[PDB]
RNA sequence: UUGACCUCAAAUCAGGUAGGAGUACCCGCUGAACUUAAGCAUAUCAAUAAGCGGAGGAAAAGAAACCAACCGGGAUUGCCUUAGUAACGGCGAGUGAAGCGGCAAAAGCUCAAAUUUGAAAUCUGGUACCUUCGGUGCCCGAGUUGUAAUUUGGAGAGGG
RNA sequence: GUUCUUUGUAAAGUGCCUUCGAAGAGUCGAGUUGUUUGGGAAUGCAGCUCUAAGUGGGUGGUAAAUUCCAUCUAAAGCUAA
């Protein structure tokens, strides 16, 4: 098929053809609204890899997010505390711009469920993502058992709870010694390690 | 607050520790609930021993490699050597573990043997037959206990060849310590200008 | 010649040239769609032809 | 690779009868795959070189492979990636005009 | 229980056994190990020498199972043999049919030579042995077999 | 001149969905200071309180880009241990996991990347009827910028 | 248990020979900054810059080069107790 050529070509982002396409598309996205419906995936191969299907109930949204650090919103830079917390300008927003993108997209299309998202473009000011959403009310999704899992209420706003790919990456949900702090959940692990377990017959 | 001669204590109670204190008042209630759940699960499933057959497995970490214990599931190689497919074993109550590998012939043979024993000691009910009640036994683990293999005999003949086991250990340790130095010395001696 | 995401068919001229397949860049994915009873087709190929 | 039967030394451990388990299809995740080789060659044909790859080629021709490897290590993550990239760039140079 | 504590006996005594001049204040000397170098230095140097500072080299990700090596001295060397069979092996101290003692199966990694054993052959299987332990086992007509 | 396509609109168009509440527990963001250090700035309190977003009956995690270094274990979770230990720390005050081992419960899996190409075999909707959590026939439409079947690495696929 | 629906020359499993075996990119990874962690020449996370490969890649708790080895297969997803 052609999806493999798409995948290989998309990795040559500094080639002449992809640079030209990047410039033209970034200009067009900057001309359109910050959040807007995309008629079709810009990268159909990436959409398929992330679970998109060309059927009714699958929706693509393009979203613009401001790049850079998270400036502390304190007035006049005053933090009213110890000097270790006086920092304002080098604070990093411990969540991805991709996660912010799909949260804003889900807020706009609250009737849908964020399935995934992928990077499509960026400039100095903005990072551009396309968000794959699924319509849980469409009968083509309620049937087709491969996708009706997302119709369950437990998957409401999974992007707002960090259950998408970028959300789990930012939550540090991975196996092994490098993720001891966040394997079953950071706060859950902290509660477990800071809970005093007392039995009826004290040990 | 450093008083007279007492050991240095490290009681980590400087957080809001009283907000997280789990007193297991429900120990007995949870035991009763677990026994109830086991009873209802046994009644719900057909006559079936409440758990899957588990393989025999060598523990890692030489602190524990001297002992054998129940593993997760039989390897695909063990299932094939016992004459089953993995899906069929999973449907007739054999735990299958695609991750584990067989590098030990003793363990592999033991697992194939206990698989064959399990097959010869279970009765698989036909899908569309009669299959009269077969007096469900609750524990496959109790029916097929894990046995620690015997390694030697009770009594034997002394075969001292004057090897000085302590010296053997010292020499092995020294050879390991100096293998790299002697290897690089032989490399620099094989220069041959 | 009007595949809106152009990456889908940019390699096609070079793939055809490498495989020795005669290829023509033609105006209209809508025209190819009317060829194949679709709205658009973005490609159209003849593998076997009548005598 | 056989164990020595003692708890110390080079090949320490218990002597056990080996089996050589059947090779998993994993451990071949980066396999040869003629399909991927062809697709990657065609993509390298249709898309040219990145600016840093062109600079690496010019560095190989003008300042030598050591300088090119240093610049490739700066551009890419690690020294092994720099070595592989410089090897691929000099293969490209060989397949270029100086065939 | 509370009825046996001295606080029942301090009822009616104003200072509750804590003194009139020096009272029971909150933390007169600081909390926890405060001032171990400044005003509790005497009580730290006495009863706790070596407390401050560093003494060796670090070991990241140390696993105690690597160093698991329980030691069994020669002085017992026989509780690993069942009690009934112990008499039967102490009698007939023959180099043939010598009792085999798997110390690793008994849960030990190194055999040390503290005590002395009766002059009867024993086949001792061990991961490690001390030089004197092996010397005494051999002098008793036994042998040490290295296992892993 | 007509008929398409692409993109973008409008309708009190046909059918739906989101908001808000609760919030003990759960998933994240944001985020202190009192306090301890007998002062205090790193540290501590605390990755806590407060603030914000988001679910359920549980949530999350979950079938290894794991642990290990062994005669190797084999998803996740929880308990007993590891262990007040390795380690971190004005190495001060303090902080502080993880492997193994016993147990509770156990469950496994599926998409992308494949030419159906001798037959888009797939699906929403409308309509009529029916045995109405749906089915059948018909008709628009979606869809080849790829919807079905076939495969998910433990494999597996094409041929004999 | 009971009885009509009997699906279907349909679907699934099994051995041998042969050819293959596609496996996720502004992602891994790296530098730097901030935060965080017991993680200490840097535990995770995030911002910016650089930006891969396919006998490759990640990990193997002291930074680096060289030679091996071991163990998994990321950048996509569901799942009860
Ligand atoms: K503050
Ligand atoms: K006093
Ligand atoms: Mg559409
Ligand atoms: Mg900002
Ligand atoms: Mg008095
Ligand atoms: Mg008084
Ligand atoms: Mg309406
Ligand atoms: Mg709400
Ligand atoms: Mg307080
Ligand atoms: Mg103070
Ligand atoms: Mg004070
Ligand atoms: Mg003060
Ligand atoms: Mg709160
Ligand atoms: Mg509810
Ligand atoms: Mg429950
Ligand atoms: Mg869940
Ligand atoms: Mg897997
Ligand atoms: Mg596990
Ligand atoms: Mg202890
Ligand atoms: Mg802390
Ligand atoms: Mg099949
Ligand atoms: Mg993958
Ligand atoms: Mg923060
Ligand atoms: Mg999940």
């Amino acid at each position: 098929g052609a999806y493999k050529y798409l995948e290989e070509l998309q990795r040559k982002k500094q080639s002449d053809v992809l640079r030209f396409l990047q410039r033209v598309r970034v200009w067009e996205y900057r001309q359109k609204n910050v959040i807007h419906r995309a008629a079709r995936p810009t990268r159909p191969d990436k959409a398929r890899r992330l679970g998109y299907k060309a059927k009714q109930g699958f929706v693509i949204y393009r979203v613009r997010v401001r790049r850079g650090n998270r400036k502390r919103p304190v007035p006049k830079g005053a933090t009213y505390g110890k000097p270790t917390n006086q920092g304002v300008n080098e604070l990093k927003y411990q969540r991805s711009l991709r996660a912010t993108a799909e949260e804003r997209v889900g807020r706009r299309a609250a009737n849908l469920r964020v399935l995934n998202s992928y990077w499509v473009n960026q400039d100095s000011t903005y990072k551009y993502f396309e968000v794959i959403l699924v319509d849980p009310q469409h009968k083509a999704i309620r049937r087709d058992a491969r996708y009706n899992w997302i119709c369950d209420p437990v998957h409401k706003h999974r992007e707002a709870r960090g259950l998408t790919a970028t959300g789990k990456k930012s939550r540090g949900i991975n196996k092994g010694h490098k993720f001891n702090n966040t394997k079953a959940g950071r706060r859950k692990t902290w509660k477990r390690q800071n809970t005093l377990s007392l039995w009826r017959y004290r040990k | 607050a450093i008083s007279k001669n007492l050991p240095i204590l490290k009681n980590h109670f400087r957080k809001h520790w009283q907000e997280r204190v789990k007193v297991h008042f429900d120990q007995a209630g949870k035991k009763v609930s677990r026994r109830n759940a086991r009873a209802t699960r046994a009644a719900k499933i057909a006559p079936r021993p409440l758990d899957l057959l588990r393989p025999v497995v060598r523990a890692p970490t030489v602190k524990y490699n001297r002992k054998v214990r129940a593993g997760r599931g039989f390897t695909l190689a063990e299932v094939k050597a016992a004459g089953l497919t993995a899906a069929y074993a999973r449907t007739i109550g054999i735990a299958v573990d695609h991750r584990r590998q067989n590098r030990n012939q003793e363990i592999f043979d033991a697992n194939v043997q206990r698989l064959k024993e399990y097959q010869s000691k279970i009765i698989v009910f036909p899908r569309n037959g009669k299959a009269p009640e077969a007096e469900q036994v609750l524990s496959a683990a109790a029916t097929f206990p894990i046995a620690q293999p015997a390694t030697d005999v009770e009594a034997r003949a002394v075969q001292d060849n004057g090897e000085s086991a302590f010296r053997t250990l010292r020499l092995a340790r020294s050879e390991k310590k100096f293998r790299g130095i002697r290897e690089k010395r032989a490399r620099e001696k094989a220069e041959a200008e | 010649n009007d595949v809106d995401p152009i990456e889908l068919v940019v390699f096609l001229p070079a793939l055809c040239k490498k495989m020795g397949v005669p290829y023509a860049i033609v105006k209209g994915k809508a025209r190819l769609g009317t060829l194949v009873n679709q709205k658009t087709s973005a490609v159209a190929a003849l593998t076997e032809v009548r005598a | 690779t056989v164990k020595t039967g003692i708890a110390i030394g080079l090949n320490k451990g218990k002597k056990v009868t080996s089996m050589t388990p059947a090779p998993k299809i994993s451990y071949k995740k980066g396999a040869a795959s003629n399909r991927t080789k062809f697709v990657r060659s065609l993509v390298r044909e249709i898309a040219g070189l990145s600016p840093y790859e062109r600079r690496l080629i010019d560095l190989i021709r003008n300042s030598g492979e050591k300088r090119a490897r240093k610049v490739a290590k700066k551009r890419l993550g690690s020294f092994t990636r720099a070595k592989a990239k410089v090897e691929e760039m000099n293969n490209i140079i060989a397949a270029s005009r100086r065939h | 229980p509370s009825r046996f504590t001295k606080t029942r006996k301090h009822r009616g005594h104003v200072s509750a056994g804590k003194g009139r001049i020096g009272k029971h204040r909150k933390h007169p000397g600081g909390r926890g190990m405060a001032g171990g170098q400044h005003h509790h230095r005497i009580n730290m140097d006495k009863y706790h020498p070596g407390y401050f500072g560093k003494v060796g080299m670090r070991y990241f990700h140390k696993q105690q199972a690597h160093f698991w090596k329980p030691v069994l001295n020669l002085d017992k060397l026989w509780t690993l043999i069942p009690e009934d069979k112990r008499d039967q092996y102490l009698k007939s101290a023959s180099k043939e049919t010598a009792p085999v003692i798997d110390t690793l199966a008994a849960g030990y990694g190194k055999i040390l030579g503290k005590g002395r054993i009766p002059n009867v052959p024993v086949i001792v299987k061990a991961r490690f042995v001390s030089k004197l332990a092996e010397e005494k086992i051999r002098a008793a007509g036994g042998v040490v077999e290295l296992i892993a």
